[PDB]
C-alpha cells in the first residue's frame, strides 16, 4: 500500500501540466517531503522503489521548475539525519548542482558550506564514501564563487579527517581537499597552502606521526602532485 | 533558464539570423527582457563568477552589433573595454570580443571616425597578440582602399611602436603563426615607415636578457627572424651595409663569451652582419643538440626552434644565391 501510495504520488505530480502553480509547488513540496520520506523505511523493495521514483520525478521537471526542488532539496539537507536519506539525497543535489544558474549560485555557496562542514564530520563510511562524488561536482559547480576565508576553514575542516583509522574516510578527505583546490579561485595559491600545510605536518621526520596519518598525506599528495603541471 | 552554453551559442545564431533577415523585432513585442538579461550576463562575465566564457563571447557580440545597425556602437565599445580594462587573460575574452567589432566596423560622418580612433587605439594598447595584429591587418587593408595619408601615417604609428617591442621581446612570437601574422604585417605595412633602416638595425642588433630559458632564445630568435625578412625583401644591399657604416654596431655583441655568461647567469658591415648570422646559426645548432627533451624544452618548442633554424637557413639560402648581396658572400667565403 505504501509502494503503491508514493506511485500514486507520482502519477499525479507528473500527469497535471500546471507548472509555475503556488498550489502545485506547494503539492510538490509535501509530496518531495514524502519522497524522501518513503526512501527511509527498511526493505529492499520500497527503498528501491521510491528511489527510481524519485528520479522520475526529479529528470521530468529539470525544465520548469528547477529553484523550487533544490529550495526543498537543500531544506532537507540541512535536516542531516538519517543515513541512507541524506546519502540519496546529497546523490541526486551534487548531480543537479551545474544546473543552477550564476544569479543564484552565492546563497547556495553561503548556505552549502555549513552543510559540507556538518557532513564531514559523520563517522560512517557509506556517507564519506558517497561524499567523495560530491565535493568535486559541487566545488566545479560553485567552487568560483566564494572568498579566501571560508576555502581555508574548510579545506582546515577536510583536513582534520585525515587522523581516523578507516581507508574511505581517509581518502575521501584527500580527494575532496584536492578537487577543492582544483577549481577554487587562484589554484596555484591555495596547491602552496595545502603543501605548507601537508608538509607541516611532517616536519622532522624523526618523530612518531601516527602512520594513519601518514597514509593519509601521502594519498593527498598522490591526488596533489598530477596538478602541479 | 539554461547553463548549458551550446545552446545559448546556437540561440544567438538563431537570433542573429533573424534580425540579418529583415523581420521587425517583434520577438519582445512589450518590454526587453532579453537584452537586460545579455547586460546581466556581461555583469557576471566581467565579475568572472561565469563558467565557459570562452565560448560564447564572439557571438554575444556580433548579435550586439548586428542589432545596433538597425544600443549604440559605444555600449558595445564600453562593454568591450569594460572587458578587456578589468576581467581575465586576453586572447580568449577581449580578442575574440574585438574580431566582431572590427571586422563590422571597417570592412562594412564624424562619429564612425572617433569610434575608429577609439578602436584603434585600443588594438595598439593590445599589440602583444598575433589575433589583434591579423585584425590590424584587417586595418591597414581597408585603409589603403581609402586614402593613402592616413595608411601611411597610421603604418608610421605602429611601426615606431612594435619594434621597440621586437628589440625587448615583448612580442608573443612562439608560434609559427604568429611569424606568419608577423610578416604579413610587415608587408602589408606601408614602404615610407620602413624606408629609414635605423630603427629597423637598432631592433636588429639586440641581446636577450638572460638565454638560459627557452623561450627568452625563441622569442629573441624570431625577432631577428622576422625583421631579417624584411631587411632582405624591402631594402637593398648598400643602403643596409651604409647604415651599419655610421651606427656603431660592434661584431663583438654576442661572442662567445657574452653568449657563455648569459647561459651561466676597424670593421666592415659586411663583417657585422656576416657573424651575426653565422653565429646566430651556432647558437641554434648548439641548443638544439644540448638540450633535453622534456625536460627543459616542451615538444613545440622543439618544433618552433627547429622551425626557427630551418628559416635562418633558408635565408642564408637566400643571401648567398639571389645575387644582389654580394659583399656579404664574399665576407662570408673570407670567414668560414
Amino acid at each position: 500500500d505504501r509502494v503503491n501510495h508514493c506511485l500514486t504520488i507520482c502519477e499525479n505530480i507528473v500527469a497535471q501540466s500546471v507548472r509555475n502553480s503556488p498550489e502545485f509547488q506547494k503539492l510538490l513540496g509535501i509530496a518531495m517531503e514524502l519522497f524522501l520520506l518513503c526512501s527511509d523505511d527498511a526493505e529492499s523493495d520500497v527503498r528501491m522503489v521510491a528511489d527510481e521514483c524519485l528520479n522520475k520525478v526529479i529528470k521530468a521537471l529539470m525544465d520548469s521548475n528547477l529553484p523550487r526542488l533544490q529550495l526543498e532539496l537543500y531544506k532537507e539537507i540541512k535536516k542531516n539525519g538519517a543515513p541512507r536519506s541524506l546519502r540519496a539525497a546529497l546523490w541526486r543535489f551534487a548531480e543537479l548542482a551545474h544546473l543552477v544558474r550564476p544569479q543564484k549560485c552565492r546563497p547556495y555557496l553561503v548556505n552549502l558550506l555549513p552543510c559540507l562542514t556538518r557532513t564531514s564530520k559523520r563517522p560512517e563510511e557509506s556517507v564519506q564514501e558517497t561524499l567523495a562524488a560530491a565535493v568535486p561536482k559541487i566545488m566545479a559547480s560553485f567552487g568560483n564563487f566564494a572568498n579566501d576565508n571560508e576555502i581555508k576553514v574548510l579545506l582546515k575542516a577536510f583536513i582534520a579527517n585525515l587522523k581516523s583509522s578507516s581507508p574511505t574516510i581517509r581518502r575521501t578527505a584527500a580527494g575532496s581537499a584536492v578537487s577543492i583546490c582544483q577549481h577554487s579561485r587562484r589554484t596555484q595559491y591555495f596547491y602552496s597552502w595545502l603543501l605548507n600545510v601537508l608538509l607541516g605536518l611532517l616536519v622532522p621526520v624523526e618523530d612518531e606521526h601516527s602512520t594513519l596519518l601518514i597514509l593519509g598525506v601521502l594519498l593527498t599528495l598522490r591526488y596533489l602532485v598530477p596538478l602541479l603541471q | 533558464t539554461t547553463t548549458c552554453v551550446q545552446l545559448q551559442k546556437q540561440v544567438l545564431d538563431l537570433l542573429a539570423q533573424l534580425v540579418q533577415l529583415r523581420v521587425n523585432y517583434c520577438l519582445l513585442d512589450s518590454d526587453q527582457v532579453f537584452i537586460g538579461f545579455v547586460l546581466k550576463q556581461f555583469e557576471y562575465i566581467e565579475v568572472g563568477q561565469f563558467r565557459e566564457s570562452e565560448a560564447i563571447i564572439p557571438n554575444i557580440f556580433f548579435f550586439l552589433v548586428l542589432l545596433s545597425y538597425e544600443i549604440g556602437i559605444p555600449k558595445i565599445i564600453q562593454l568591450c573595454d569594460g572587458i578587456m580594462a578589468s576581467g581575465r587573460k586576453a586572447v580568449t575574452h577581449a580578442i575574440p570580443a574585438l574580431q566582431p567589432i572590427v571586422h563590422d566596423l571597417f570592412v562594412l560622418g564624424k562619429e564612425l571616425e572617433t569610434q575608429k580612433e577609439v578602436v584603434v587605439s585600443m588594438l595598439l594598447r593590445l599589440i602583444q597578440y598575433h589575433q589583434v595584429l591579423e585584425m590590424f591587418i584587417l586595418v591597414l587593408q581597408q585603409c589603403h582602399k581609402e586614402n593613402e595619408d592616413k595608411w601611411k601615417r597610421l603604418s608610421r604609428q605602429i611601426a615606431d611602436i612594435i619594434l621597440p617591442m621586437l628589440a625587448k621581446q615583448q612580442m608573443h612570437i612562439d608560434s609559427h603563426e604568429a611569424l606568419g601574422v608577423l610578416n604579413t604585417l610587415f608587408e602589408i605595412l606601408a614602404p615610407s615607415s620602413l624606408r629609414p633602416v635605423d630603427m629597423l638595425l637598432r631592433s636588429m642588433f639586440v641581446t636577450p636578457n638572460t638565454m638560459a630559458s627557452v623561450s627568452t632564445v625563441q622569442l629573441w630568435i624570431s625577432g631577428i627572424l622576422a625583421i631579417l625578412r624584411v631587411l632582405i625583401s624591402q631594402s637593398t644591399e648598400d643602403i643596409v651595409l651604409s647604415r651599419i657604416q655610421e651606427l656603431s654596431f660592434s661584431p663583438y655583441l654576442i661572442s662567445c663569451t657574452v653568449i657563455n655568461r648569459l647561459r651561466d647567469g676597424k670593421n666592415l658591415p659586411e663583417e657585422t652582419f656576416s657573424r651575426f648570422l653565422l653565429q646566430l646559426v651556432g647558437i641554434l645548432l648548439e641548443d638544439i643538440v644540448t638540450k633535453q627533451l622534456k625536460v627543459e624544452m616542451s615538444e613545440q618548442q622543439h618544433t618552433f626552434y627547429c622551425q626557427e633554424l630551418g628559416t635562418l637557413l633558408m635565408c642564408l639560402i637566400h643571401i648567398f644565391k639571389s645575387g644582389m648581396f654580394r659583399r656579404i658572400t664574399a665576407a662570408a667565403t673570407r670567414l668560414f
